[PDB]
């Protein structure tokens, strides 16, 4: 296999996080016909984070209570490592550790 | 890939010696089917015959009951056509490379590690045997198998070597007759010998020869036992057994039938461990 | 009148009485010493750190994975622990310095679980793709590679006593392996939400399984179902047991439940608070143990929080 | 049981009945079938265990790095087979044909000879043992229809269907709200500075 | 259904047994098994499968279809047998009133008194689950 | 009998797989061995540590101006020490938001 580096970062932890809530919604969704449409509260996940960006409320109506809320506390845990790790790249190129565009241009609007 | 301990080895490529040293490997050759890293073995089996170290693998022998270096059958010496034509069950295998070649054939491999002692299909239908195929097996084969391949430079005259030249000489081969299921040129006109044996010719007219004169009796065939035997045929009109000859005749209605026993019992109707004596009868009331 | 009611030992409940908030990033598993001194644990921080017992203080802290961290355990023959996550890779904890010395790595995909053998110095390790590996300590290489699933294992035990290996999996079974031959013993096939939680006891036989629906009882030669028990439907993460008789699951609502050994009777059905800066629905337990002189419980939570609860000397908490 | 059994060697697929998955009766001290064994056994198994996982990471070791200087073996033993399949007059007198089997030297100037490159489809796995949950319920009609979910409606998606009905346009309450949307001290700082 | 559909029949049968083995608690299997069973033959191994299918603990659908099953070839000795273990899963009152139906099927004398004794001893001690003693009395009557 | 590329298949000497720290350290007597484990009662010394531990914590200047005086710094004290584990509301991502930005 092939290790995590510090490109394959962001293109890891979403895909654990949507392995996550995968395997976590196929085994909390009772026992009707169907589960989730194939890939629709991954979408619900993507559009909360995404309005959780831009602090869209984010209130959509007729939707059930426990896959909105682990919607929010998993949006609320990549809040938690998104700004746990602004703020250490952004100690780190305040002291002079690296010199990257790409960090220093993220972390602009990672700020 | 492939480990084994020993080959399979049927006796014409063993050689005429008892006492054999051979050498081993641990990853050998390919095999020339499927590429299988067996193990290949080297032994010699004469002073006037080539080493003949390792065809196939051990796993695509274990499917057909097929030895290790020339590609006969263990059970008999004959080749893998004529045994499933003899039996009319093929026992498929694929032809390509990835499609589904080395699939099946490492399942096969998969399910049969637990015996290694018999085949994977042909367990059932070995036993119906010695009918069709005891007829052409050949008992202490010829050993030109084991005599090496021809060498050139004594077909252009350039040999230095001469007599020390260890593969062959004068021996002018001819292009005109020579894999795993087909087709192989020497076999068709194999069986085209055993479909064109030598038989009593028919006497022309119109199937009158209903009687016939099988002995061979002694205490081993009896009266219920061959009328029994003929019961699967058909019906009897008028049969008898006579003890001063140790013989038995027997008719049919519309002849067919007692035909095919003529199929049957030409020096060919082997039950009770004899081979029984057929001539002729008169059907002429001489 | 209800069958095996007379006869539930009576466990003295479980109160807080401290609470351990540290981390920043969710706190996933909880290892303990068999000395009694201090307990490891990891979290989404990628910051694994140990926390004294007694006093609550932060022991030390160190880093160098680069996804969070789903599983800490330490050992007992060796002064070493180890650790796995979500980077690839399993890392063993030196103690004497602090530092890496072997750096698994082999999986294909990540890693959720891990195990120790009681006696011998093997590991067994369940990942996200379909399998548990064996990893050998002093060859770091994969002795077997056990692949028999379709989906991710979740938790993973290994013991001295045949049979060896249980492996609880997301395609919703058990299997039993053979730690000598890699193929399986027995495949264990209930629970139609997957299983997440097997725990050994680990004085005698009969071990349990977990899931959301109708958690189950086992067997060690065999197979055999015990019994099932109450209507416990939340979705759960984690189990444990103590020698004495009582068991605890921790749940992804909050709920963590008590139950006894003898019986099957839930007890208390107890549920924590959040600590002030968590919204009302974010408690989540995903780990607990109990201490080596089982006196204390623990568990670390979704809310990046360890509860730690004691004992009740009162007497007024009779079963009905 | 050998329907569900198939192929296997006699394993533990007598699951497949449905006694076995009713609750066992209950138990108290029972212990020559509950407790563990003594420490002799599980110490005797564990020994085998480890010399088994031993020879089997050695061979491991000496096969995946095997480079530094280990001898070949000491092939002086013989092999002896009897020719049971054919011999009545084939090769006249091989009755038990005892050989020699020694092993050719690998010399250390080779590269790996086979390609190993070859990838398969996973075939077959074990066979499947029968399921036996419980019996299966439906809820009703109408908490089925609660446990769906309304289709999407994000501005960015770059998948399956961006879904636009005559309704469904805001997607929030009303994009904006703070409870009272004004505060009366407001009233009190503002005449406050006029008069 | 595809096997089904063709004539093979016996390949049919050495899918269903191992679908019907393979998952037990579905009952869609075993319906259309048995179904192609009303296609063919009465034989006893049908009465076999049914057994299996009796003894894995189904619902009420299953085994008042099966009693409607031993109606419709009109077996009164054999459905009577398999009836005895219906009471003792299921005390649905919906059951209780129709465990007396032999009488409204053979009239069962002697017996229709003790399977009413049967009616009056079991549960229901003190309460009569309001619904037992109207058909008791209709049938009375 | 036909193993994975990792036994026998490959000559891939690879980096990072190699006989490194091939001695495994034993916990020796001193430390938590299991054979002191075995008979320690592990609750009366966790209950003396934890009691050792419990106890550890034992004019005519300005009289011009508008606002004479505030009277209050904080309006109680400057001390809360709190825990907000909310990213945004966190005392840490305030310090973060009032010293790095102006
Ligand atoms: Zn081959
Ligand atoms: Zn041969
Ligand atoms: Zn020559």
């Amino acid at each position: 296999a092939k290790t995590v580096t510090k490109q394959r970062v962001e293109s890891h932890f979403d895909l654990e996080l949507r392995a996550a809530v995968m395997h976590d919604i196929l085994d909390m969704m009772p026992e009707g016909i169907k589960q989730n449409k194939a890939r629709t509260i991954l979408q619900h996940l993507s559009e909360a984070w995404r309005c959780w960006k831009a602090n869209i409320p984010w209130k959509v109506p007729g939707l059930p209570t426990p896959i909105e809320n682990m919607i929010l506390r998993y949006v609320k845990a990549k809040a938690d490592w998104w700004t746990n790790t602004a703020h250490y790249n952004r100690e780190r190129i305040r002291r002079g550790a690296t010199v990257d565009k790409t960090v220093c241009k993220k972390n602009l609007g990672r700020l | 890939w492939e480990d084994a301990d020993f080959p399979i080895l049927c006796q014409t490529c063993l050689g005429e010696n008892p006492y054999i040293r051979m050498t081993k490997e641990k990853y050998g050759k390919e095999c020339k089917i499927c590429a299988r890293p067996f193990t290949v073995f080297r032994w010699c089996p004469g002073v006037r015959m080539r080493f003949k170290k390792t065809e196939v693998c051990q796993t695509c022998s274990k499917l057909k009951n097929v030895c290790q270096t020339c590609l006969l059958d263990l059970e008999y010496g004959l080749p893998i056509q004529v045994r499933d034509a003899g039996l009319s069950f093929k026992d498929d295998m694929p032809k390509s490379d990835v499609n589904k070649e080395y699939y099946t054939q490492n399942m096969e491999r998969e399910i049969s590690n637990s015996d290694g002692t018999r085949p994977v299909g042909m367990l059932g239908k070995a036993t119906s045997t010695s009918d069709m195929l005891l007829k052409l097996a050949r008992t202490t084969p010829y050993y030109k198998r084991n005599r090496p391949h021809i060498c050139s430079f004594w077909v252009k005259g350039e040999c230095k070597r001469g007599e020390e030249c260890p593969y062959r000489h004068e021996k002018p081969t001819d292009p005109d007759d020579p894999r795993y299921y087909g087709i192989n040129d020497p076999v068709a006109d194999k069986l085209l010998k055993r479909a064109s044996t030598m038989p009593r010719l028919d006497p022309p007219e119109d199937k009158t020869i209903t009687t016939l004169y099988v002995g061979g009796l002694g205490d081993t065939i009896t009266e219920t036992d061959l009328r029994n035997h003929f019961y699967q045929f058909g019906e009897i009109r008028t049969i008898t057994v006579v003890q001063r000859q140790q013989c038995a005749f027997i008719q049919f209605a519309t002849r067919q039938a007692a035909e095919v026993a003529a199929e049957k019992s030409f020096n060919k109707l082997i039950v009770n461990g004899r081979r029984l004596n057929v001539k002729w009868g008169r059907s002429q009331a001489a | 009148k209800a069958p095996t009611m007379p006869k539930p030992q009576w466990h003295p409940p479980w109160k807080l009485y401290r609470v351990i908030s540290g981390h920043l990033g969710w706190v996933r598993c909880i290892a303990v010493e068999p000395g009694n001194q201090w307990f490891v644990t990891g979290s989404a921080d990628r910051t694994i750190k140990i926390w004294d017992l007694a006093s609550g203080k932060l022991k030390l802290s160190l880093t160098g994975h680069i996804s969070t961290v789903r599983g800490v355990i330490v050992s007992t023959r060796s002064p070493y622990l180890f650790s796995c996550g979500e980077d690839k890779q399993v890392k063993c904890w030196d103690l004497e310095y602090n530092k890496v010395i072997r750096h698994y790595h082999g999986h294909l995909s990540a890693v959720y679980g891990l195990d120790l053998h009681p006696t011998i110095d093997v590991l067994v390790t369940c990942s996200r793709d379909s399998t548990a590996r064996i990893w050998d300590v002093r060859t770091k290489a994969s002795v077997h590679t056990l692949s028999g699933h379709t989906n991710a294992v979740a938790t993973v035990r290994c013991q001295a006593a045949e049979p060896q290996i249980i492996t609880g999996s997301h395609d919703t079974t058990i299997r039993l392996w053979d730690l000598v031959a890699g193929k399986t013993r027995v495949t264990l096939t209930n629970h139609k939400k997957s299983v997440r939680a097997v725990v050994l006891h680990p004085r005698h036989y009969t071990f349990a399984s977990g899931s959301p629906d109708n958690i189950k009882q086992w067997k060690f030669p065999d197979g055999s179902f015990i019994q099932n028990l109450s209507g416990h439907n939340a979705i759960i993460n984690t189990l444990t047991v103590n020698s004495d008789g009582v068991l605890v699951s921790g749940a992804d609502n909050g709920t963590m439940h008590l139950w006894d050994w003898r019986t099957g009777y839930n007890f208390q059905r107890v549920h924590a608070a959040v600590q002030p800066g968590s919204l009302d629905s974010e408690s989540g337990i995903f780990a607990c143990a109990f201490d080596q002189s089982e006196s204390r419980l623990l568990t670390a939570e979704a809310d990046k929080t360890i509860k730690v609860y004691r004992e009740d000397d009162t007497a007024t908490e009779e079963t009905h | 049981d050998a329907i569900a059994r198939q192929g296997q060697s006699k394993d533990k697929v007598i699951y497949s009945k449905y006694t076995d998955l009713v609750p066992k009766e209950v138990m108290n001290a029972d212990d020559p079938d509950l407790q563990r064994p003594d420490e002799e056994a599980i110490k005797e198994i564990t020994e085998k265990t480890r010399v088994a996982l031993e020879k089997s990471v050695s061979q491991k070791v000496a096969a995946a790095m095997p480079v530094r200087a280990a001898d070949k073996l000491a092939p002086a033993q013989y092999i002896r087979y009897t020719p049971s399949q054919q011999g009545v007059a084939f090769n006249s007198g091989a009755k038990q044909r005892v050989i020699r089997m020694v092993e050719m030297q690998k010399d250390p100037m080779e590269p790996p000879r086979f390609k190993i490159n070859k990838k398969i489809p996973r075939g077959p796995p074990s066979p499947p043992a029968p399921v036996m949950h419980s019996p299966s319920r439906k809820m009703t009609v109408k908490e089925q229809q609660e446990w769906k979910i309304p289709p999407c409606i994000s501005n960015w998606k770059n998948a399956k269907g961006y879904t636009i009905p005559l309704d469904k346009r805001l997607a929030a309450d009303g994009r904006g709200l703070q409870t009272v949307h004004i505060n009366e001290n407001f009233a009190k700082l503002a005449e406050a500075l006029y008069i | 259904e595809m096997e089904m559909k063709n004539r093979q029949v016996n390949h049919a049968r050495n899918i269903w047994d191992r679908a019907i083995t393979t998952l037990p608690r579905v009952n869609q299997f075993w319906y259309k098994y048995t179904y192609m069973e009303e296609m063919l033959g009465n034989v006893a191994g049908a009465r076999q499968v049914f057994e299996r299918w009796m003894e894995w603990q189904p619902e009420e659908q299953a085994w008042h279809s099966y009693i409607n099953f031993e109606l419709r070839y009109k077996e009164v000795d054999r459905a009577r047998t398999i009836y005895e273990r219906f009471v003792l899963v299921h005390p649905d009152v919906k059951n209780w009133i129709k465990y007396a139906r032999f009488e409204e099927k053979h009239a069962y004398f002697a017996h229709a008194r003790k399977v009413y004794e049967r009616a009056v001893e079991f549960f229901g001690d003190e309460h009569m689950d309001e619904h037992l003693y109207v058909a008791f009395a209709k049938f009375e009557e | 009998k036909g193993e994975g590329d990792l036994s026998q298949l490959s000559k891939q000497y690879s980096s990072r797989d190699l006989p490194s720290h091939t001695k495994i350290k034993y916990r020796q007597t001193t430390q938590d061995a299991p054979e002191e484990v075995r008979n320690r009662d592990f609750r009366r010394e966790l209950e003396e540590r934890e009691r050792a531990a419990a106890r550890e914590k034992n004019r005519r200047w300005d009289d011009d101006v508008v606002f004479k005086n505030c009277a209050k710094g904080v309006d109680d004290q400057k001390k809360d020490k709190r825990f907000v584990n909310d990213t945004l509301r966190s005392e840490f991502h305030k310090k973060f938001m009032e010293k790095y930005i102006k």
